[PDB]
RNA sequence: UUCAAGAGGGCGUGAAACCGUUAAGAGGUAAACGGGUGGGGUCCGCGCAGUCCGCCCGGAGGAUUCAACCCGGCGGCGGG
RNA sequence: GGGGACCGUCCCCCGACCGGCGACCGGCCGCCGCCGGGCGCAUUUCCACCGCGGCGGUGCGCCGCGACCGGCUCCGGGACG
RNA sequence: CGGCGACGUCGGCUACCCACCCGACCCGUCUUGAAACACGGACCAAGGAGUCUAACACGUGCGCGAGUCGGGGGCUCGCAC
RNA sequence: CCCCGCGGACGCUACGCCGCGACGAGUAGGAGGGCCGCUGCGGUGAGCCUUGAAGCCUAGGGCGCGGGCCCGGGUGGAGC
């Protein structure tokens, strides 16, 4: 708790956390999310193939 | 060569591997193997136990000739002989057997660790193990002592 | 081998100079004469060199024969061009090409034919 | 005066660096490496008449 | 005039002035070659705000430009005129320069030479 | 600033051999080759066993590569060791074998070559199977070594077998206090 | 010095020492279809860091 | 005199500490130091009208000979 | 004690088949390439000069300015729900 | 895209002197703690301190491998090496 | 079935070269690298040198994170 601030986060606030800094760990490399070819290629097989299925 | 030592790496380092606060003094603990039943009773105790002490019989004159009875196991028995020795003996139509005299060899008592293959030896030696008379018997062999 | 031999010759060498953060090599037939295995002129079956004639005019193309590896005193055969720079550039592009001899050098001796040639021109006042 | 100045060598060791120095001697980049200006040199395994 | 080398980049420096030793403006006996201070209460070696600053790798020189002279190329120290045509397939990135002990007779060769095979020699007035 | 340790941050292990042996740094740069290019965990395997120290690539005995070579399923394959193959004179039949090894003793590759076998260099192996199909990776027995009987617990500990150091063995050295009951104490 | 089937006659236990490795012709080896059958195709194309914008 | 006494009988070279003189600069917080600039000065830059070179176009001149064929020589590759 | 026989490795040969001419070499052919000498003697080829020529590359002796594009950032207007 | 270029200027963050702003206590050492009213240190030069032998242990490299090792001795023109 | 063009950059000291990501305090202490440095030996540089070696001096030009190194000028006089 004194370490840490926390909350409920909204629509627009998960949006613009994933658009503009969001970075994948692909073969433990942090990898910026540039293409949707890079969340579907490590998330496909949970259905996720964009940044607005991983936004969903 | 000395120029691969850490002491070419240690210069310019004041204490030179050995410590500020401990230094490097010039006996500390004892000389040599001393204080092996006080200040150093862990390190003998638990590396070399049996250390102190006395253990059996004491024997004046000992003289290791008398006791030389160095051994063969029955599993290296055949190369003793030649290549030549055990091909014919087993491609022989009659029941000659070969004669391997271990004592020529260098050996004096056959041990009986391993096995025999199928075909009949005349083995002599000084002893036997009685596993390895019963080994060579089972092959259709026979022992013969020498003294 | 030429791999085998350049395992032995690739640190140990007379023609070998390691200076100012630099390394090259003096063999007789080294195109670039850098120290590498592409380049070496006399661990590989067939090498391609290219010098100054022997007088201050022209370039001799030198090349490795396939037959005495193991005979130095005939195991390279020299010729000499003596024309324009165009023609003789051609000339050593069409040895290397054409023949298939060693083409991963083709531009490295084009490159130094050139060199020399320009050498070779009057200098200007 | 005793820095154990000698050291010994196995024989089958001695044998082949013999054998190594031998077959290096017959290749001619290695012995050119050497700088031995075997330009015009007929054959490298070298070999001349007993009448020497 | 001269020979331009093949590509001239804008050299940075991470740094320009020398890593002086501590305390070698205080003592003739101490030379300004550097050497890490090692003592317990060393304010140097602790990294004290307004002290005499220590080198770490993290002033190392970009490597396109590393060992560059201020005119684009690198240099090739060379004692005779048959290491000089090591550099002849190299001319627009490595510079000769002569040896400090070569002759005066025999360094007029070289630059000689050198300016035939187009290669730049650092210093080609050096005894004259 | 970040919460990490970097005390474990290099991994220790053989990136190349330590040897200067140019012959196993060719055939290190074959199989280096062999292992990028293609994706047969063999390759993989045998690339590492050539980086692996001498202690790290003990012998192969004779007996043992038949015993094993002669386990089901195993007829008319490649018996490999990344190391030295080794005569052994207790066994009397060797059988038809073929076989790569980075080294074989004389008299092993006499009683192999004489019994019908087929010896292999790692170059060879390379061209007989690139990806190393049917082929049976062997190895020597890693912990039999001398030094291993002296590992382990210390000797004066209670249940432990371990050899201690002695300058001799006799009744005189270190078989007394803490050996036996009689004398202080066994454990 | 003996052949490698010949002892050597004047060293009485003498033989030739023996290769680890028979052809020593890496190129020669690489680029036999043996070995290029068994290779996947090279990856030649370089991906340098995507500037994010 | 000597090549040289800027080699002159404890004389090859001739460092540092320290001192004299000359030149430049500065000076009430002991000097000295790190970072950042500025001023001055000694030098460096063949600095001082500032690159080179590949192809093509145009102009004005020379030289053979350009290609293709013939002869000879030498290489590379393939051949039941 | 010799001398023999046999066995294991050898040896140089008399010969055939087997895989290949190989990184062990020659002769013949075939293709290609280079060089030398002829011929070809000019809408070809090559050499040097000039243009304040064009296209490319590198880079401007020094000191400066502008433009648009992209990245990061701090701000300011306007409008909608 | 602009300006400027030889006896006056152009560039040289390095290097010499000076000025200013900010930062800055003297090192070494023992110590929980040194700028210390804790010790050593006036200055400069040259010298100056983990070495060699033996014995173990483990790791690594090399050769051979159920073996391995000639180190003592002997044989080789008795010796430039 | 390349051919009006017969042509097409660099590379790969594989102990080399290239790409991506994360990370960077340190006494005692441990390890690695050192094209850091000194002296001597075996090789090698058809190395350097009285047309000037070593050494020393230097408001001279530079290189390296650094240990240090190269070059100019002077002095010096036989080696490096
Ligand atoms: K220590
Ligand atoms: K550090
Ligand atoms: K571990
Ligand atoms: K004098
Ligand atoms: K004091
Ligand atoms: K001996
Ligand atoms: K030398
Ligand atoms: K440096
Ligand atoms: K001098
Ligand atoms: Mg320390
Ligand atoms: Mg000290
Ligand atoms: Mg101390
Ligand atoms: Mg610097
Ligand atoms: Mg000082
Ligand atoms: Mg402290
Ligand atoms: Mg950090
Ligand atoms: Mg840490
Ligand atoms: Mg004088
Ligand atoms: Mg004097
Ligand atoms: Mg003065
Ligand atoms: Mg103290
Ligand atoms: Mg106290
Ligand atoms: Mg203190
Ligand atoms: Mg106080
Ligand atoms: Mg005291
Ligand atoms: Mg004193
Ligand atoms: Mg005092
Ligand atoms: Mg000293
Ligand atoms: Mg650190």
């Amino acid at each position: 708790e004194p370490y840490i601030a926390w909350g409920y986060p909204n629509l627009k606030s998960v949006n613009e956390l994933i658009y503009k800094r969001g970075y994948g760990k692909i073969n433990k490399k942090r990898i910026a999310l540039t293409d949707n070819a890079l969340i579907a290629r490590s998330l496909g097989k949970y259905g996720i193939i964009c940044m607005e299925d991983l936004i969903h | 060569p000395s120029r691969l030592r850490k002491t070419r790496k240690l210069r310019g380092h004041v204490s030179h591997g050995h410590g500020r606060i401990g230094k490097h003094r010039k006996h500390p603990g004892g000389r040599g193997n001393a204080g092996g039943l006080h200040h150093h009773r862990i390190n003998f105790d638990k590396y070399h136990p049996g250390y102190f002490g006395k253990v059996g019989m004491k024997h004046y004159h000992l003289k290791r000739n008398q006791s030389f009875c160095p051994t063969v196991n029955l599993d290296k028995l055949w190369t003793l002989v030649s290549e030549q020795t055990r091909v014919n003996a087993a491609k022989n139509k009659t029941g000659a057997a070969p004669i391997i005299d271990v004592v020529r060899s260098g050996y004096y008592k056959v041990l009986g660790k391993g096995k025999l293959p199928k075909q009949p030896v005349i083995v002599k030696a000084k002893f036997f193990s009685r596993r390895a008379e019963e080994k060579i018997k089972s092959v259709g062999g026979a022992c013969v002592l020498v003294a | 081998s030429a791999h085998l031999q350049w395992m032995v010759v690739r640190n140990c060498s007379s023609f070998l100079i390691k200076r100012n953060k630099q390394t090259y090599s003096t063999e007789p037939n080294n195109l670039k004469a850098r120290n590498s295995f592409r380049y070496n002129g006399l661990i590989h079956r067939k090498t391609v060199g290219v010098e100054p004639a022997a007088d201050g005019k022209g370039v001799v193309v030198v090349i490795k024969r396939r037959s005495g590896q193991r005979k130095p005193a005939t195991s390279y055969v020299r010729t000499t061009i003596n024309k324009n720079a165009r023609a003789t550039l051609s000339s050593i592009r069409h040895m290397i090409r054409k023949n298939k001899y060693r083409p991963d050098l083709r531009m490295a001796a084009i490159r130094r034919a050139s060199a020399i040639l320009r050498s070779q021109k009057p200098v200007m006042v | 005066t005793w820095r154990r100045w000698h050291r010994r060598v196995n024989t089958t060791q001695k044998r082949y660096a013999i054998c190594s120095a031998l077959a290096a001697s017959a290749l001619p980049a290695l012995v050119m490496s050497k700088g031995h200006r075997i330009e015009e040199v007929p054959e490298l395994p070298l070999v001349v008449e007993d009448k020497v | 005039a001269a020979l331009r080398p093949l590509v001239k980049p804008k050299i940075v420096k991470k740094r320009t002035k020398k890593f002086i030793r501590h305390q070698s403006d205080r003592y003739v006996k101490i030379k300004r070659n550097w050497r890490k201070p090692r003592g317990i209460d060393n304010r140097v070696r602790r990294r004290f705000k307004g002290q005499i600053l220590m080198p770490n790798i993290g002033y190392g020189s970009n490597k396109k430009t590393k060992h560059m002279l201020p005119s684009g190329f690198r240099k090739f120290l060379v004692h005779n005129v048959k290491e000089l045509e090591v550099l002849l397939m190299c001319n627009k990135s490595y510079c000769a320069e002569i040896a400090h002990n070569v002759s005066s007779k025999n360094r007029k060769a070289i630059v000689e030479r050198a300016a035939q095979l187009a290669i730049r020699v650092t210093n080609p007035n050096a005894r004259l | 600033g970040v919460d990490i340790r970097h005390n474990k941050d290099r991994k220790v292990r053989r990136k190349e051999p330590k040897s200067q042996d140019i012959y196993l740094r060719l055939l290190v740069k074959l199989y280096r080759f062999l292992a990028r290019r293609t994706n047969s965990t063999f390759n993989q395997v045998v690339l590492k066993r050539l980086f692996m120290s001498r202690t790290n690539r003990p012998p192969l005995s004779l007996s043992r590569m038949i015993r094993k070579m002669k386990l089901p399923g195993r007829e008319n394959k490649t018996a490999v060791v990344v190391g030295t193959i080794t005569d052994d004179v207790r066994v009397q039949e060797v059988p038809k074998l073929k076989v790569c090894a980075l080294r074989v003793t004389s008299r092993a590759r006499s009683r192999i070559l004489r019994a019908g076998g087929k010896i292999l260099t790692f170059d060879q192996l390379a061209l007989d199977s690139p990806k190393g199909c049917g082929t049976v990776l062997l190895s020597g027995p890693r912990k039999g070594r001398e030094v291993y009987r002296h590992f382990g617990k210390a000797p004066g500990t209670p249940h432990s077998h371990t050899k201690p150091y002695v300058r001799s063995k006799g009744r005189k050295f270190e078989r007394a206090r803490g050996r036996r009951a009689s004398r202080g104490y066994k454990n | 010095y003996g052949t490698w089937r010949k002892a050597a006659s004047l060293k009485s236990n003498y033989n030739l020492p023996m290769h680890k490795m028979i052809n020593t012709d890496l190129s020669r080896i690489l680029k036999s279809p043996e070995i290029q059958r068994a290779l996947r195709a090279p990856r030649k194309k370089i991906h340098r860091r995507v500037l994010k914008k």
